[PDB]
């Protein structure tokens, strides 16, 4: 965490600094985005 | 002493031209928004 670093959340592999987020996350959602198609947020496919 | 009159009151509704609801300054913000709206749609096209 708090480091940019090559995640690999579940074959969604990139580069970035990963950080706790606040974003309210539904039950069934499991991917992020935001206004230019970008996923800015992801669930664990570890401990939620 | 009238013209001073004048010109002060010319001036004075000015200011409540200015402030009142329809703003007349289009020109300054259609630049923005044309400048806003193609960094938007130079975005978007990313995604194609």
């Amino acid at each position: 965490k708090n480091k940019c670093v090559n995640f690999n959340f579940n074959g969604l592999k990139g580069t970035g600094v990963l950080t706790e987020s606040n974003k309210k996350f539904l039950p069934f959602q499991q991917f992020g985005r935001d206004i230019a198609d970008t996923t800015d947020a992801v669930r664990d496919p570890q401990t939620l | 002493k009238l013209i001073a009159n004048q010109f002060n009151s010319a001036i004075g509704k000015i200011q409540d031209s200015l402030s009142s609801t329809p703003s007349a300054l289009g020109k300054l913000q259609d630049v923005v928004n044309h400048n806003a709206q193609a960094l938007n749609t130079l975005v978007k096209q990313l995604s194609s």
